[PDB]
């Protein structure tokens, strides 16, 4: 209920800086530290730092340090990072979590927001073309049938993939993206039984935040 | 303050009792916070100061000063990820290297089901065909694609699907992009996949008809 | 022919009335905490017994003034307390403890109702303040400085910057009396009346709650009987207490009663449903919240050791054996004259705490009934009166 | 030649520079505001003036050691203000007059930026303030306990609890000051070569602006000609004033120059941008914020009655009537000996008020460079010291 | 800017209590005096009384002093109002506005807030049912056609009405509410052209909010 | 305290000029709002201390002392409502009684239009004849429900609405409540009304058929 709630994924040039913000609800928030999180794609977190809005102060990490302001989180209700200085491996995704703790000691990380991908890079961005895919022919007399959505070339991350709405949601999983020519890609694969196909339609939803585009399309029998 | 956790990748059957130890340089008292990390979620608190806390498991955790323990009665399929270890007492609180579990389950064969490229594509002028292989063990697997006796070593894109928490199972996507007119110069097309099960390949194919 | 009993300035009881030759004796057992850096992170505390430190009583009887008739008497009761070594453990003066620093805890007690909200919170965001304190005995009872309210003194130069149990109890009174004599009737001997101007007490919600009844616990009315329910106003514990019939016990030559303190003084029972402050939670049985007639202080009373009360109290703090002939409050009376021989009235002191989110000092704390110290009140008749008491 | 002007013990300008000959008076001069509350409504404001309060000065100097060759000199000059009823209108101890209450300002800036943000926003919503304070005129230069000070004087026992301008400054020197002598050359007789320290000043942004050239202000280099620039650093300013020629005079028995300031100084070309301390956001011409200066005030610095100022300060207080001979800054010095035969300086001390929302005791007051004091130390010779000065050449 | 949203429309029984909210946004609260003002149907404009954030200043009308009593909240900068032992008399629209300093005269309400009707009545709350109003037949040519919608014994007041959902507002006429024996009737009118009908479809849309309904009645040519 | 002045109602005209004065029973020096409130909106701010503004337009006021006048130069339909004075001096401040500006034009024909009850109404119980005259000038007009050449003084229900901002018009709805068992007994069904705009009633009539 704690509803750390942050927050938009973004994109900057390098040299650029972007600033981030956690926002919290559910408790009084003053006496409790907000710690901030990064993590690489290949996992292995590293601690940035805290602010501990009651008594007014803040920790760095100092090899880290460099980089990060965590400019006072505004005694309201908001938290602010402010990276500066970009660089191309700086791209990781950032989380925080608030702290109990008082002083010296350590107290854990309560609840932790879902985090940001923040991406340092120089590139366009660009919509997705979506591509219904049918299974071959022979009318698939076997009890189940797949079907697939292919959502080729888009950027930058990520894409919310769908089927039929949101409504079908048990049969079917999605396969990450893949870095090609400056572009991505990613396939979902479904898996319902023949009875309902194709008088059932089965709809594959694609929705891309920064092109701000909505396609639907209808895999044709 | 620099801490590490052993070892990297673990297997259980499942159900078993497991042994997770962290170790740190320095003398932390009884500091250590023990989080856990699924897929794609955010890390979760598991034992506050290798004590109970949280509220939703049995998992334990032992120690004093340096050489940490972590543990579990036994193992269900839910708690695949990874796990790391905090330093309490020192600042900065630093987090150790993941340690990260694999759940062994029994070895099942890989459906597959091919795809050729759709007519949306084809007249926007590329032709990427796909091919599906879903829920398997072990994640060990190598696939073969070959048009016709000649075989592909090259614009070839794998994607592995992490297994599930609920039965530990893994997918995989492996496209086979193609220029439209260099797809319109051979007839027919084969994806055929190599598993530890069934020493014969699983075999799909189609023609351009 | 019991008419030497009566209140006069003739008789030989206002002899015994306006200085008592029984020595009373009073001491002293704090409750030192060894683990509070774990009670922050949310664990249970382990405290432990540390005393008696004993201290002997002057008690006198200033500013006598017969009123009425001759059917009432007015007197205020100055109390010394004079430091008794031998019968101590060691000296307060040196012998440090580590308790609950209580001033910082009624401020912010202070800080919500508003009284200085604004000001006291902006303080403590400034001066950063310790949960546990550690001072010497002397200090604990007999006033000790603190910062926060040091601070508070220059805005409002009212509220003493010392902090003490007993601040400034030493050879002073609490509050003015007038007493009925015995003229009326033997049943209201040594009767209290009125206390400051008010017939009753109004901390309370009901009206019954509030009525101040029976005596103040120093001396009783003649013949009494295993019937009846003797009610005693002690003027610290903010209520009347009635003490109930136990069996017969002898001390020295004469017979005695012995009363003692029933269970329901304290547990939720419905006619002590108005004595929790708030219409509502009554914290549990054995317990009472008296912060309304202390300044506001989150102050919690019960019995030693939690004696006679819940058993989630007891659980609650590692350190707590509680069990009769240790902990029991009794009064043993002369069922013919109403003079008092031996007793031992037995309160404990108490700090009600809990995580608040709006501040740092309390962490993760547990929400309990944090024990601090406790006494006993005790007086054993002497011998050359065991032999006085003659001829009926 | 004219060997005679350099200090050592017995020439008859050490004597003079240790102890002046010439009386220096002081007249104070406060604008009394006539409708304050409807300054809060987002008025213009109108104040009248309640000069002069005549202070004579007492001026001498100890700590007096030469160093090196003999060619540098070190000392600290007082000021004792002794008050002269018959030139002054009114008694200080009696009349009052009302300003802003500037303690309750400097707070609030000090609660702007940081300091003990919380406490004193907290205590300030806590204890009433007004905006328009009266006290008594000797109230105000020489110290009043007020409220806040009295009680932040309780958790930084730092700061003292009282407040005034001229707050204690009798007796006490200006700080440390080590001079130069024309033992070298002439040409750098009373040059200032270091304050308290400090080779250069440290409060303003650019290298130019800090720079500390000139003399103390009250002695001058002989042979001096009609086009010199002369430099001079007054404490009280906070920066290094220049002085060019005005037109020819004659002050007693002795001719002389007549210089003045020009409007450059505190203006808005680019060689006063480096004192814009808010980066670039420089006021009008005319006005110098000497914030860092003074403790942690906005206390903005400018001639009487807005004198070389922009039109916008001007208009934006009624009763401000600059001109000539009245808020001119001038000093008149004989050129042969560089000796101050007439001066006249005036500055003027105001308050940056605007409205804000996070304090009510503002009101709805406008955004301006308030008023409140300024004063004349005026320095004139008599005809015993011009008739001592028959030296012509010797 | 500086928003000031009201709590909705109350109905409370003559003897009972209400309490409403101002709710600021958009300045710093703890600045501004907040007025409130109560304007019965008749535009009598009254003035209740005065609350200060930054003193906890509390001065009322001496008209309204044993009724009304005005809270704060600080936080939110929210502010309250507690009417107490209502009278029919009360029935009035309560607005709220911003005001600074004092000591003395007054300034002027900067920004105000939208408005509050309370309703005390001893009748229970009733359903709007809603009947279409379709044109005599033959009326044939015209150039324009007329059409209403008959919105009948539905209390409490207010009742929000619109012609296809905010798409129409050319020709539209919302009439006031008249009411007898405790029930509230109203209507509205609408013109189009003659020819639109019935080839694009109309519909009324009413909604109550005291008892929360919303219905919807296309016209029946 | 009290204010009063002018009181209080007229109509210009796109064009000429405007006043609205207000009396104080103290000399309250200068100060008075000058609020204006339009159809349905809270009041806003106009004229603060007899001078300024905020955001408004072209409005002005004059005079000091214990009176005042507003003032609208060019004055156009868009400013139809009520406009209220507050004495800002000794409190409780208090407003006075308003005076509603209305404006003349040429004159208009109304456009009335009759409706049988509806159908679901009929199923329902009741039947209410419903007849609407909007877009017309000046305000004045009465209706007459005559039914079989009847009176029907009872069961009508009439509401006017105010000028419109745009095209100073104001309306009239008329609806004559009643029992099916009473409707289905007379047949015709008339509503009509005069105005100073025609010689003669203009009327909308129907009978059940
Ligand atoms: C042990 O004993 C002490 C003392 O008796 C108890 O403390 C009392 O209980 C609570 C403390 O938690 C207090 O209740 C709250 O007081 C706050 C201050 O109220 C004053 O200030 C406002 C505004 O300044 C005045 O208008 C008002 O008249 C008071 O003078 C309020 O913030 C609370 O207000 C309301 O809360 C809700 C709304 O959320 C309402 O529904 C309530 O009706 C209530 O009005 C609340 O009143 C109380 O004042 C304390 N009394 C004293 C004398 O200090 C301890 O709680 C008790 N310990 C235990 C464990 O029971
Ligand atoms: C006349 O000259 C004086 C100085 O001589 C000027 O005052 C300076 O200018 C502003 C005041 O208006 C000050 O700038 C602000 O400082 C605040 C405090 O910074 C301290 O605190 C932080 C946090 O604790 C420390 O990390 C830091 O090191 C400092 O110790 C900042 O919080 C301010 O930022 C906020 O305000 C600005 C608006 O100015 C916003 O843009 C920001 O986003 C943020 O909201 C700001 O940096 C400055 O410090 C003053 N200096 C001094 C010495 O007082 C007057 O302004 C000038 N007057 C005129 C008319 O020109
Ligand atoms: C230090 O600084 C202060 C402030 O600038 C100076 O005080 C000013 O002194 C000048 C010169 O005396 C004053 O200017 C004169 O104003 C007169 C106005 O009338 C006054 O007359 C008497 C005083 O004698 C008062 O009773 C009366 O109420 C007025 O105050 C004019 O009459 C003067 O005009 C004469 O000279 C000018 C020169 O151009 C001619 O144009 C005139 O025709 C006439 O000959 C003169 O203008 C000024 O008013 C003073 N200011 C204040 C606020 O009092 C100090 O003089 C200065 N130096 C010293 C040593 O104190
Ligand atoms: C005032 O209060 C204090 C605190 O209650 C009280 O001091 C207590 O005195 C009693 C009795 O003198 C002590 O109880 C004894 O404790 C020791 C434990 O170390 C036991 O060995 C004793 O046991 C004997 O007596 C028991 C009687 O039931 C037998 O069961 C047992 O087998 C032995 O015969 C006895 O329990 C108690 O330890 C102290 N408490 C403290 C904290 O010092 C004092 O008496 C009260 N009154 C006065 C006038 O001081
Ligand atoms: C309580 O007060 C009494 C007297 O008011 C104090 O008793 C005296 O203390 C002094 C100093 O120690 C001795 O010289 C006297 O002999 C004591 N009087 C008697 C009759 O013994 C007592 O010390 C005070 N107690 C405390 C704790 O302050
Ligand atoms: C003081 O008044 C009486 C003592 O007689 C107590 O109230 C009595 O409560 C019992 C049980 O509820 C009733 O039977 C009596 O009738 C009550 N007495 C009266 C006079 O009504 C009361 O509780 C006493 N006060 C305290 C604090 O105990
Ligand atoms: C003390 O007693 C009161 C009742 O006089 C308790 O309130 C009751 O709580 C029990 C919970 O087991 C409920 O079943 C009853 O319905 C409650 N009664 C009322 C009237 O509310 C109260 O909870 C007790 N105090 C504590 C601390 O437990
Ligand atoms: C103090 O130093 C010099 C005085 O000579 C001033 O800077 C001079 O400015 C002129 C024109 O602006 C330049 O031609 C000179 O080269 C500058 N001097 C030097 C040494 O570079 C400077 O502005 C003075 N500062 C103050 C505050 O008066
Ligand atoms: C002081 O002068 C600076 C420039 O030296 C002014 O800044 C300029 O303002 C004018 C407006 O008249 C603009 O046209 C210029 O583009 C500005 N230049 C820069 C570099 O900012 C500044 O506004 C002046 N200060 C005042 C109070 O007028
Ligand atoms: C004295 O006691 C008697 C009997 O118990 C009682 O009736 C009487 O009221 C008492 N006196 C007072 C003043 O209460
Ligand atoms: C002053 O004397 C000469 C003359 O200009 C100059 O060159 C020298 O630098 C100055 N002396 C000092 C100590 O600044």
């Amino acid at each position: 209920e704690v509803q750390l709630q942050q927050s938009g994924p973004e994109l900057e040039k390098p040299g650029a800086s972007v600033k981030i913000s956690c926002m919290a609800s559910g408790y009084s928030f003053t006496g409790y530290n907000m710690n901030w999180v990064k993590q690489s794609n290949g996992k292995s977190l590293e601690w940035i730092g805290n602010i501990d809005p009651y008594y007014g102060d803040t920790r760095y990490n100092q090899k880290f340090k460099d980089k990060a302001t965590l400019t006072v989180d505004k005694s309201s209700s908001t938290a602010y990072m402010q990276l500066k200085s970009l660089t191309s491996e700086d791209s990781a995704v950032y989380y925080c979590a608030r702290s109990r703790g008082s002083t010296s000691y350590f107290y854990g990380m309560d609840y932790w927001g879902q985090g940001t991908s923040v991406t340092v890079s120089s590139a366009k961005t660009t919509a997705p073309s979506v591509y219904p895919l049918a299974p071959v022919c022979g009318d698939t007399t076997g009890s189940s049938v797949t079907l697939g959505c292919l959502v080729k070339g888009y950027f930058p991350e990520p894409v919310t993939l769908t089927w039929n709405s949101g409504s079908l949601s048990s049969g079917v999983h999605t396969f990450p993206a893949l870095l090609q020519s400056g572009l991505y890609t990613l396939s979902s694969s479904v898996t319902v039984t023949s009875n309902t196909w194709p008088s059932q339609t089965i709809t594959c939803n694609v929705a891309h935040p920064a092109s701000s585009t909505k396609v639907d399309k209808k895999i044709e029998p | 303050i620099v801490m590490t956790q052993s070892p990297a990748t673990l297997s259980v059957t499942p159900g078993d009792r497991v042994s997770l130890s962290c170790r740190a340089s320095q003398s932390i008292s009884d500091y250590l916070h023990w989080y856990q990390q699924k897929s794609h979620e955010s890390p979760r608190l598991l034992i506050k100061y290798q004590s109970i806390s949280g509220i939703p498991s049995r998992f334990s955790g032992s120690g004093s000063g340096s050489d940490f323990t972590l543990s579990i009665n036994s193992v269900e399929p839910e708690d695949v990820g990874v796990y790391y270890c905090q330093n309490g007492h020192s600042f900065p609180f630093t987090f150790g290297s993941g340690t990260k579990l694999e759940i062994k389950r029994a070895d099942a064969a890989p459906t597959v089901s091919i795809f050729p490229p759709s007519s949306e594509q084809l007249t926007s002028g590329g032709a990427s065909v796909v091919c599906f292989l879903n829920n398997f063990y072990p994640k060990d697997i190598n696939v073969k694609w070959k048009i016709d006796g000649s075989e592909r070593q090259n614009g070839v894109l794998n994607s592995w699907t992490d297994q599930d928490s609920k039965d530990s199972t893994y997918s995989m996507s492996s496209t086979l992009t193609l220029t439209k007119d260099e797809y319109e110069r051979h007839n027919s097309y084969t994806c055929e996949a190599t598993h530890k099960t069934s020493t014969s390949p699983i075999v799909k194919s189609f023609n351009r008809n | 022919i019991e008419k030497k009993i009566v209140l006069r300035n003739g008789t030989e009881a206002f002899d015994s009335w306006e200085k008592p030759p029984l020595p009373v004796y009073t001491q002293f057992y704090f409750f030192n905490v060894t683990n509070p850096e774990e009670i922050l992170r949310g664990e249970t505390p382990r405290v432990e017994e540390v005393g008696p430190y004993t201290y002997r009583e002057l008690r006198n009887k200033a500013n006598i003034q017969f009123g009425d008739n001759g059917t009432t008497i007015s007197a205020v009761s100055n109390k010394a307390y004079v430091f008794e070594r031998d019968q101590s453990v060691g000296d307060p003066k040196i012998d440090l403890i580590r308790t609950l620093n209580i001033p910082v805890l009624t401020v912010i007690e202070w800080s919500q109702v508003h009284f200085l909200r604004e000001i006291i919170e902006a303080m403590l965001k400034a001066y950063q303040q310790k949960l546990f304190v550690t001072h010497t005995v002397d200090e604990l009872l007999w006033g000790y400085k603190d910062e926060i309210l040091s601070l508070i003194h220059v805005f409002r130069p009212d509220i003493s910057p010392y902090f003490g149990l007993f601040y400034e109890k030493n050879g002073t009174n609490d509050g003015d009396y007038v007493f009925l004599t015995g003229e009326d009737s033997y049943l209201n001997f040594t009767k209290i009346v009125e206390w400051n101007g008010k017939t009753s007490l109004d901390w309370w919600i009901t009206d019954k709650c509030n009525m101040i009844n029976g005596t103040d616990g120093d001396s009783f009315h003649p013949l009494i009987t295993k019937d009846e329910v003797l009610y005693v106003f002690p003027s610290d514990f903010c209520r009347s207490v009635y003490i109930t019939f136990s069996d017969y016990e002898s001390v020295q030559g004469l017979p005695a009663f012995r009363y003692k303190v029933p269970a329901e003084i304290l547990a939720n029972t419905s006619d002590n449903a108005g004595f929790c402050i708030p219409e509502g939670n009554c914290l549990g049985s054995g317990v009472l919240n008296v912060s309304i007639c202390k300044n506001g202080a989150p102050i919690i009373m019960s019995f030693p050791h939690f004696y006679q009360a819940d058993e989630r109290f007891v659980s609650a703090i590692e350190g707590m054996h509680p069990n009769q002939e240790d902990h029991e409050t009794f009064v043993d009376i002369n069922p013919l004259t109403g003079i008092i021989l031996k007793a031992a009235k037995r309160f404990q002191i108490n700090i009600y705490v809990k995580k608040l989110d709006d501040f740092v000092e309390t962490g993760d704390i547990r929400t309990m009934v944090f024990p601090v110290m406790y006494l006993n009140e005790s007086v054993h008749i002497d011998k050359e009166t065991a032999s006085r008491l003659k001829s009926m």
